């Protein structure tokens, strides 16, 4: 019942692969992956007077 | 005996035919397709 | 040619696990269990969940 291992899914690209396919054993290949990074945003406001 | 129709002249005829061997390969980013990077959408998608 | 013997065993088992896993989804309801929807809501709100 104890958590044995974990993966931070935004650290590098192997971690994005493991979290995008939701498994720890990944079976040699070439894979397309998703993004799990935060990347804090800004603001672009432009209205007329 | 019997009658047989035997050729006395000929040509060469060409039949054309297409056989498909492959399709276009596509991978989809499912998270960006469904939720467009919104955290409120991504918590509602865990229920499915 | 031996890897196709195992990929039929895996295909037989992947069909059965996609049946049992759709019973723990809530699909946007308050719970994945009918006996909990019947105990927390009233008769007009039970039918929508
Ligand atoms: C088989 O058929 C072809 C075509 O029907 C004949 O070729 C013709 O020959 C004459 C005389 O040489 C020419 O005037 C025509 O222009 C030819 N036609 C074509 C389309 O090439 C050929 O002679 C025939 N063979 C026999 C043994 O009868």
């Amino acid at each position: 019942g104890y958590i044995t291992k974990a993966v931070d899914c935004g650290y590098d690209d192997l971690a994005q692969l493991q979290c995008s396919y939701e498994s720890f054993e990944v079976e040699t290949g070439v894979y397309s992956v998703s993004s799990f990074e935060a990347s804090p945003r800004g603001e672009f406001i432009e209205q007329a007077t | 005996g019997f009658v047989v129709a035997v050729p006395t002249n000929f040509t060469f005829g060409v039949t054309q035919e297409f056989i498909e061997t492959t399709i276009q390969k596509i991978t989809v980013d499912c998270k960006q397709y469904v939720c467009n990077g919104f955290k409120k959408c991504e918590d509602l998608l865990k229920e499915y | 040619a031996f890897n196709k013997v195992q990929d039929a065993v895996n295909a037989n088992a992947m069909a059965l696990s996609k049946l049992a896993a759709e019973l723990s989804n809530t699909f946007g309801a308050i719970s994945s269990s009918i006996s909990d929807i019947l105990a927390r809501l009233d008769t007009v709100e039970q039918e929508a969940q």
